[PDB]
């Protein structure tokens, strides 16, 4: 009953009590948890349709769960299992060249083609009702980070997808820039044009080493020697970081030392840097190929050359859950796109990822592959009866 | 002790019991900066050692050790006193005269 | 290997420990002999006999089974070439074991382990420098007798030459990095130019004990302790293999086994403190990752490894427990080289010497020593029993031919191999194996006869 | 003909007072403190060498440095020996146990006729014998049960 | 020992239920795996109870007894047996297991005929040596003319291949699995044929990389693809070393000495990598974890730098490009470095991995397995596992015996032939010795369907008058040459089967009473 | 410390950093100082004689809604190109009436 445009969703509440809503076939028998051993190679098939197609698996379980259906009767007369393995390979290999006499050659310069197959998949889903903007937004998705006519392959890691409490469908937004969740700190100022960001992986703390550093105290005046020429050495980071005419920095989430200390959070406050903290080390790679930033693990090799551009770095003050960071515009962007995803539940912003990720496969399929066929049940009888024409 | 991590090497002979005479030095030194006013009573919210009863001892003060915190904001409303936290800054406006 | 909560019979599992740490042989034969005395020795206390008059006729019965054990005693090894009676001694050893598929090879890998490990000035033989190696793989026909060592070899760089051809073996016992100390030190840093003299510190020390080896001649090292991977690299460099991290008595067994030194450090290296040894490699067993240690050519050495191989676990620890009791009939021909004839041949002849001084005289102990020769007589008929025969048919012809001539070793057999004589057939035991089976079941039977109340609990709690 | 040096001393490589903080301050001094270590050990194996003195017994533990630096001089050494062992041993050889080894003379070490390392019951046993002026001796008991040795040893 | 028990909570048996227990126990055994024996026989499921059960369909006979965990004393004799049988040869532990099971079934037959059970020991002994013979003298061998060895090699992985899920796959995996041991050129160190797993395609998409396929992706602003480069790989420490001074502090009087002490720190690692790049490389594998300040350095330079591959992924770099681990950089001229022709990254499974593609001196693999479920890529890889492991010991013992049934029938015939020139003591159990042997072609052929009572007694006909190279032919259920359909096993695979269950039929058979413990923490 | 002697110089030094701050911030007219951290016992005397209002242990969210309608500078440490204690006392808030009701 969760197969086609006229299916309903399934809600699986787990043991912990996380239950979501779900129509995908592959996340449907993931959260299942069937004890029958022969009923988890049937989750493993499905998993397998997500991974090399994406929009292939609840199909994959109507099939293999009739082709075991149509084996009823052949063991009860008399066949042996081998022979319908051999009988079932002659029928796959037939099976194919019936589906690419039905496929027709298109291509990727058709904008037309590709929109009416991303609006097919999200026909069964919950956004059927909302494929005037998202089918449009994972076409342009896709199409632009794929560089066509080069290449056969495509990440879908490049994508990524932000999920905000609030909000309807209608208000997802297909920014081509960074979309950070992380909050800013000092946010007196969270908006800066002709932005320069530049990724920091050095830590603006107080000087220690990976060795066992302690300071010696045996004087008087040697005390103020320790906290002034502390306040000195992160005055030489920001003067060093302020000359180079950057505006936004990126700080990565350091776990040994602290990375940004309160001494080093007032002297970019006053001049007017916008400071950003509790980047993860997993994600510098999306940050680098989107702004065109590099990382810099040391100051000595801070140059303008290393920084970015970006025509407006602003936190976006939200009405729901919080508030995010929004890069606008960047001199020479990358293979790279962020989809936010609004909902006013977060039950149908899972199923809103899960069917944009549904959408995005079916024009990855496109890539690997240039052919189409009909859908709506239409090769399934011609398989049919073609078949039978072979059988006799 | 201080809030700090202070940790003295030792290695000479004169060294222990220098630091022993320092701690009484210590004492001897705040003792002196609060008879510079001339008092009776000294009144304080914190411990008073014997070294510190000593000096007060023979300069005819009577000394109480453990009032509470609530009790020193009444009295000093009462004698007019201000509680000061720092013996060598005392002044003349910080006595209680008039009990 | 028993759970038995009996204290009767945990003096049984003792009778057999104490066989097995002096000889080694008749483990099993002093437990059916020790229960062979106490069940002739139940109808004797019915009689009205008392238990300790049992047990002081046992002593006075079993001095006869000595003394009558020391008759015919005669061996002619002389460890060069007269190797004959060492290999048939220990085939009466093995030939009860599962190992009679290698009932020739197996015989001669005991025999040989032994002689060029025992010092025969001293009649000593130490078992340390016999190493019993096991692997799984192969057959019981694989199993050689490797004169050296046998360790897992742990190349710590994979391409490693894997055959040295002569090797002079640096022995080791300094872990490949900068010398720490054994106490707290807490080394002070204070500018630059000491943290800079640290680098230079560390890059000497690796190029100062690779280079203290290879100014020695050497081309094999074995180090007991770990590696740096920055020495690691300065070893293929230099053409310089070495092993990593040995157990404790394994190097001492490569000292002995090259005529090397283990040196505790790296300045003390020299050209006389190194190994000789000749093909070095390891091999690899099937599709497993052991790669163990063959050394082949040797020099005079005076420890030996045997590495025993086999289709499964249980038939390779066994074969670890049988050959250990062949190295043990070796071990006791060098502190005594008297033998006897066993299958039986030996227990038929101390009952007769027992069943005629029984009669010089029979005053009061006549029922006590005729006890101990029927109770000799169980371990010959056992052997009837096992083998297929009758127990009071084939015992009384064996015994009967004794008497009407002179007694030979006549005892009996399996197969039978034709005859009777156990002169023939080589089955050749060791003098003080039966020896000791007649004077330890005779007092342990004298400690469970001179007992007359139990004191045992009754519940566990 | 061997001479016994009963010892109270540790003759490992790890001898620390626990108290001790050796700090250094440059990298030439660090190598020395552990050449000295080295040869804090190694002055004590000197003293027992050069003596006589080819049996070595310290009732405190001997590590791997010693044990290999008396097989190279061809000199026997046990430790971990019981302090009930070593009164005994000091009474047969007629020396005396010296904790301290810079005092080690003619009038301290023992002396005995024949020692060897048996293998009586399969264990080892280093034996002491051949020495007249023995104010102690040893019964060694052979059973066939270890409940039967201690009514042996009983009676 | 039953009559006035001296246990507390142990029990034991002497000749009653000690051999019938025994003979029960093994039995069970290898009637479980018997249905597994042959090109046609079925596949099991293994599962547990719960608590992360980790299903794993294995066809294999070592596979399966590793992991049942049997309570019978006697049955982990034959499990222990399969485990040796996998780790010598790897092929045969279905075989070993049925057969030593045979043996025993026979020998529970002698029960009631009063046969000694050391005259079965003794007529078992002179069984296998006649047996050994059989197999020794019937081997075939190949030194020079290498395009008949080619040929040979792949008779015996379409032999192994048969007998698993990898049925109609011959013409794939029979070319993966004999190029993948050709490109050794060399010893068998089954490891550098690194397998890798991927979800998503049918079996026939798998194939066998020309180069090598690595994870933990070049870098963060790296060039992804060098045409043309020169591989250096390392085991060394690039960041945070603490190097091997343990107490060694940085004692200073002023911060302002730690900022000089941490711009040393990191001059000394930026030294570090300058001592790299005067090889004049373009890539770097290091097996250790690369820290963020040098990977700026290789970065800035062009360089590439795979960080963390595996502790046994730069001994495959090292055999398939031809350089060395070089942990240390202080000497150019000492250090050599690979070679390759393309570094790009290939996308297998919606994830990128480093293709290193146009290698030379390539004496490593990389078999992409594709398959439909994890169940398939678990079984498909267990089965190329058992392919492997065969041909890289036929490279090592050239000799081949013809399989499928012939060689049971060559090893029963000599023993039959002996076991009428015995006395009948020792004869009965010659005989017995016989018909297991031939039971091992009577599983094979009942699996399929056939008529197993007639296919068997057909080549006791064949081979008992010539017909040395006669066997079963499981293709259309008759008797034909394994010569001409080219049907070939081993002979250090065929001998450890015979070998191995004949010295496991005797530890058990030898049993007579059987003493277990009282077990811990059961009650 | 290796010398007695310089024993009470630094455990002076505790306090008069602490007082040097407190004497730089109040001499510039301040009257109403507000602190998110935490004020001790002996920084309560400096107010006391001054004659000056010290709040303590404020919320961070009521000190940003102060500052921003009193025109005052959120301010957390020193500051202002590697001077020593400047403040920056143009900078300071104002107020009507500051009442305790
Ligand atoms: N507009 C439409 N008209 C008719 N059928 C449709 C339409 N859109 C989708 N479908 C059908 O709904 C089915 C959805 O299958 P789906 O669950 O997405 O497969 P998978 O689980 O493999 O992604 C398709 O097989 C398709 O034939
Ligand atoms: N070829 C043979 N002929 C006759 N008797 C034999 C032969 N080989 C061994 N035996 C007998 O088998 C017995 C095996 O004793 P065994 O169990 O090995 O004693 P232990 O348990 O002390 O080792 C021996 O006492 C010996 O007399
Ligand atoms: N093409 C074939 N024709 C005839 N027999 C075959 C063929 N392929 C395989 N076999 C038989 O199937 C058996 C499979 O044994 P197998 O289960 O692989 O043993 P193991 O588990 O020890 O590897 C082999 O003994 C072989 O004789
Ligand atoms: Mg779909
Ligand atoms: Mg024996
Ligand atoms: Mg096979």
């Amino acid at each position: 009953t969760s197969l086609g445009p006229k299916g309903m969703d399934k809600m699986i509440q787990d043991g912990k009590g996380d239950v979501t809503i779900t129509n995908d076939g592959a996340t449907i028998l993931k959260q299942m948890q069937v004890l029958h051993p022969a009923a988890r190679m049937l989750v493993e098939l499905s998993k397998a349709q997500d991974i090399e197609a994406g929009d292939g698996t609840t199909s994959v379980v109507i099939i293999a769960g009739s082709l075991l259906d149509s084996c009823t009767k052949l063991l009860q007369k008399g066949i042996h299992p081998t022979i319908i393995s051999e009988s079932f390979q002659k029928a796959l290999e037939k099976g194919i060249e019936i589906l690419t006499d039905m496929s027709r050659p298109v291509e990727l310069s058709d904008r037309e083609t590709l929109l009416n197959s991303a609006t097919t998949s999200l026909n069964s889903k919950v956004v059927s009702q909302y494929s005037s903007l998202l089918s449009p937004m994972s076409v342009n998705a896709v199409m632009k980070v794929i560089d066509p006519a080069t290449a056969t392959s495509v990440d879908l890691r490049d994508i990524k997808i932000v999920k905000k409490l609030g909000g309807t469908i209608d208000d997802c937004e297909l920014v081509e820039g960074l979309v950070l969740t992380q909050k800013v700190s000092n946010s007196g100022i969270t908006r800066v044009e002709k932005a320069k960001i530049g990724l920091i992986q050095f830590c603006l703390s107080a000087p220690k080493t990976d060795m066992d550093n302690q300071i010696v105290v045996s004087d008087y005046a040697q005390m103020d020697r320790v906290l002034r020429e502390e306040r000195a050495y992160i005055l030489n980071l920001v003067k060093q970081i302020k000359k180079t005419g950057c505006n936004v920095l990126l700080i990565q989430k350091s776990i040994l030392r602290d990375a940004l200390s309160d001494l080093a959070l007032h002297f970019l406050n006053k001049m007017k840097i916008m400071v950003i903290k509790d980047i993860e080390r997993e994600d510098i790679e999306f940050i680098c190929k989107t702004i065109g930033t590099k990382p810099v693990a040391h100051i000595d090799q801070f140059t303008a050359d290393m920084l970015g551009s970006a025509e407006l770095a602003e936190e976006v003050n939200l009405n729901g859950s919080g508030k995010l960071l929004k890069i606008t515009g960047c001199a020479s962007p990358g293979k790279t796109v962020t989809i936010v995803v609004r909902g006013s539940n977060k039950l149908v912003i899972e199923e809103a990822e899960r069917s944009i990720h549904d959408a995005l496969c079916v024009i990855r399929c496109l890539v690997k592959k240039r052919a189409l066929i009909a859908g709506g049940g239409a090769p399934e009888i011609e398989l049919a009866l073609r078949l039978t024409e072979y059988s006799r | 002790k201080g809030e700090s991590q202070t940790d003295i090497e030792i290695t000479r002979e004169e060294d222990f019991t220098r630091i022993l005479q320092m701690e009484e030095e210590y004492i001897q030194q705040l003792c002196e900066d609060i008879i510079q006013l001339k008092p009776d009573v000294v009144i304080t919210e914190k411990g008073i050692s014997d070294l510190a009863q000593h000096y007060l001892m023979r300069a005819n003060i009577t000394a109480i050790r453990r009032v509470r915190k609530t009790d020193n904001n009444r009295i000093a409303r009462a004698c007019g006193a201000r509680i000061v936290s720092r013996p060598e800054e005392l002044r003349e406006d910080d006595v209680g005269t008039g009990a | 290997m028993m759970d038995v909560d009996h204290q009767i019979a945990k003096l049984m599992v003792e009778l057999s420990k104490s066989q097995d740490d002096e000889i080694g042989d008749g483990t099993t034969g002093v437990v059916v002999l020790a229960g062979a005395l106490l069940e002739e020795a139940e109808q004797l206390l019915d009689r009205g006999i008392h238990p300790i008059r049992i047990a002081d006729g046992y002593e006075q019965a079993a001095r006869v089974a000595i003394e009558h054990l020391d008759k015919i005693s005669d061996s002619v090894l002389v460890d060069i070439k007269d190797t004959e009676p060492l290999i048939q001694t220990a085939k009466t050893t093995l030939g009860s074991k599962v190992v009679n598929s290698c009932h020739r090879q197996m015989a001669e890998i005991a025999v040989n382990a032994v002689l060029t490990v025992a010092d025969m000035e001293r009649r000593d033989v130490d078992f340390e420098l016999i190493k019993v190696e096991g692997k799984v793989g192969g057959r019981l026909e694989d199993t050689k007798l490797i004169k050296g060592v046998i360790v897992d070899k742990d190349f710590s760089h994979p391409q490693m030459p894997k055959k040295v051809e002569d090797a002079k073996i640096a022995i080791l016992t300094c872990p490949f990095e900068p010398p720490k100390p054994k106490t707290k030190h807490k080394l002070d840093v204070t500018s630059v130019e000491d943290y800079k003299a640290l680098q230079k510190y560390e890059k000497e020390k690796f190029e100062e004990m690779i280079q203290q080896i290879k100014e020695t001649g050497a081309n094999l090292a074995i180090c007991q302790w770990g590696f740096d991977d920055e020495a690691n690299h300065l070893l293929l460099q230099n053409n310089l293999p070495a092993v990593r991290w040995v157990g404790g008595p394994e190097i001492e067994l490569i000292a002995i086994a090259t005529g090397g030194r283990i040196v505790p450090r790296f300045s003390e290296l020299t050209a006389e403190k190194l190994g000789f040894a000749g093909l070095v490699q390891e091999i690899s067993f099937g599709t497993t990752k052991d790669k163990m240690l063959v050394i082949e050519q040797c020099k005079n050495s005076r420890a030996v490894t045997i590495f025993i191989r086999g289709g499964n676990k249980m038939i390779i620890e066994e074969a670890k427990r049988s050959l250990h009791d062949a190295l043990c009939v070796i071990r006791n021909l060098i502190r005594d080289n008297r033998v006897v004839y066993g299958g039986g041949a030996a227990e038929i002849s101390c009952a007769l010497a027992v069943s005629q001084e029984a009669d010089k005289c029979p005053t009061l102990e006549q029922y006590a020593m005729r006890a101990f020769a029927d109770a000799l007589e169980v371990i010959p008929m056992a052997l009837s029993e096992n083998s297929g025969m009758n127990p009071i048919q084939t015992m009384t012809e064996v015994r009967a031919r004794q008497v009407k001539e002179m007694n030979p070793a006549l005892g009996i057999d399996c197969l039978h191999k034709g005859t009777n004589d156990m002169k023939q057939q080589h089955v050749i035991e060791t003098l003080i194996g039966k020896k000791q089976q007649i004077s330890l079941a005779t007092q342990m039977v004298r400690m469970i006869l001179k007992i007359d109340d139990i004191r045992k609990p009754g519940e566990s709690e | 003909n061997p001479k016994i040096a009963l010892l109270n001393v540790e003759l490992e490589l790890k001898a620390e007072k626990d108290n001790a903080e050796i700090r250094v301050h440059t990298v030439e001094d660090y190598q020395a403190i552990v050449d000295a270590e080295w040869n804090i050990l190694y002055d004590k194996l000197e003293k027992i060498h050069h003596s006589g003195a080819k049996v070595v017994s310290s009732k405190l533990p001997i590590g791997d440095v010693a044990t290999q630096y008396f097989a190279d001089r061809d000199m026997f050494c046990a430790g971990r020996v019981p302090e009930e062992d070593l009164k005994r041993t000091m009474m047969a050889c007629g020396g005396s146990i010296q904790t301290s080894v810079n005092a080690l003379s003619a009038d301290v070490l023992g002396r005995c006729q024949v020692f060897e390392e048996t293998q009586i019951g399969g264990e080892r046993y280093n034996f002491f014998t051949g020495c007249p002026k023995a104010k102690t001796c040893t019964f060694i008991l052979r059973g066939g049960a270890e409940q039967f040795m201690e009514e042996t040893e009983r009676s | 020992a039953p009559v006035n028990i001296f246990k507390a909570g142990a029990d034991e048996e002497r000749a009653e239920t000690a051999r019938l227990t025994s003979f029960i126990g093994a039995i069970a055994i290898g009637d479980l795996v018997k249905s597994t024996l042959g090109p046609k026989g079925m596949d099991k499921i293994l599962l547990s109870s719960g608590r992360d059960a980790s299903l794993m369909v294995t066809n294999d006979g070592a596979t399966i007894l590793k992991n049942i965990g049997v309570d019978n004393p006697a049955a982990k004799v034959l499990v222990d047996m399969s485990r040796v049988q996998d780790d010598e040869v790897g092929d045969g532990t279905t075989s070993v297991t049925v057969l030593a099971a045979e043996l025993l079934r026979e020998a529970e037959s002698l029960i009631a005929k009063k046969i000694h059970p050391q005259t079965i020991i003794a007529g078992w002994r002179e069984a296998t040596k006649a047996a050994r013979e059989a197999l020794l003298s019937s081997a075939v061998d190949h030194g020079s003319d290498e395009v008949k060895f080619r040929q040979d090699l792949m008779n015996i992985a379409g032999t192994t291949l048969s007998s698993k899920l990898l049925t109609h796959h011959k013409d794939h995996f029979t070319k993966l699995a004999v190029e993948a041991v050709l490109r050794l050129k060399g010893s068998g160190n089954l490891e550098a044929i690194h397998i890798i797993k991927k979800l998503g395609g049918s079996l026939a998409d798998s194939y066998l990389d020309e180069g090598f396929l690595l994870d933990k992706k070049i870098g963060v602003n790296q060039p992804k693809r060098i045409e043309n480069a020169k591989i250096l790989i390392a085991n060394t420490g690039m960041d945070t070393d603490k190097i091997k001074i343990f107490g060694s502090r940085v004692r200073v009087d002023s911060t302002a000495k730690v900022a000089e002490i941490e711009h040393a720190e990191k001059e000394k690692m930026k030294e570090k990598v300058e001592r790299i790049l005067k090889h004049g490389i373009n890539c770097f594998i290091n097996r250790q974890l690369i820290y963020n300040y040098p990977e700026q350095l290789f970065g800035a330079a062009g360089v590439m730098a795979i960080e963390h591959a595996d502790f046994a992924g730069v001994e495959r770099l090292a055999l398939v490009t031809g350089g060395e681990i070089a942990s240390t950089f202080d000497h150019p001229e000492l250090v050599k470095l690979g070679s390759c022709k393309l570094i790009e990254e290939v996308m297998i499974g919606e994830d990128k991995l480093i293709h290193f593609s146009g290698v030379a001196l390539g004496e490593a693999c990389t078999i992409v397995l594709r398959g439909a479920t994890q169940q398939i890529l678990d079984e498909a890889e267990r089965s190329l596992h058992d392919a492997l492991c065969v041909l890289a010991q036929t490279v090592k013992d050239s000799r081949t015996v013809y399989g499928g049934g012939c060689s049971e029938m060559l090893m029963a015939h000599a023993v039959t032939q002996l076991a009428n020139r015995t006395p009948g003591k020792e004869a009965v159990a010659m005989e017995s010795y016989a018909k297991a042997l031939r039971m091992l072609p009577t599983i094979i052929a009942d699996n399929a369907g056939y008529d197993s009572a007639d296919l068997v007694a057909q080549l006791r006909a064949a081979h008992s008058e010539g017909n040395t190279t006669a066997g079963l032919d499981m293709r259309e259920g008759t008797i034909g040459d394994m010569a001409i359909l080219g049907i070939t096993e081993s002979f250090q695979v065929k001998r450890q089967v015979l070998l191995s269950a004949a010295e496991a039929a005797e530890v058990i058979l030898r049993v007579d009473n059987i003493i277990k413990a009282a077990p811990r923490k059961r009650v | 410390i290796t010398d007695p002697e310089k024993l009470d110089q630094i455990r002076q030094r505790e306090s008069d950093i602490t007082k040097e701050r407190i004497q730089k911030i109040l001499a510039t007219g301040a009257n109403v100082i507000l602190t998110t951290g935490g004020i001790d016992d002996m920084c309560l005397k400096y107010f006391v004689e001054a004659g000056a209002m010290a709040v303590r242990r404020v919320l961070k969210r009521d000190l940003k809604r102060i500052a921003k309608a009193s025109g005052a500078t959120i301010l957390s440490t020193l500051a202002n190109l590697e001077g020593e204690e400047t403040f920056e006392a143009a900078m300071l808030g104002q107020a009507e009436e500051v009442v305790q009701e």
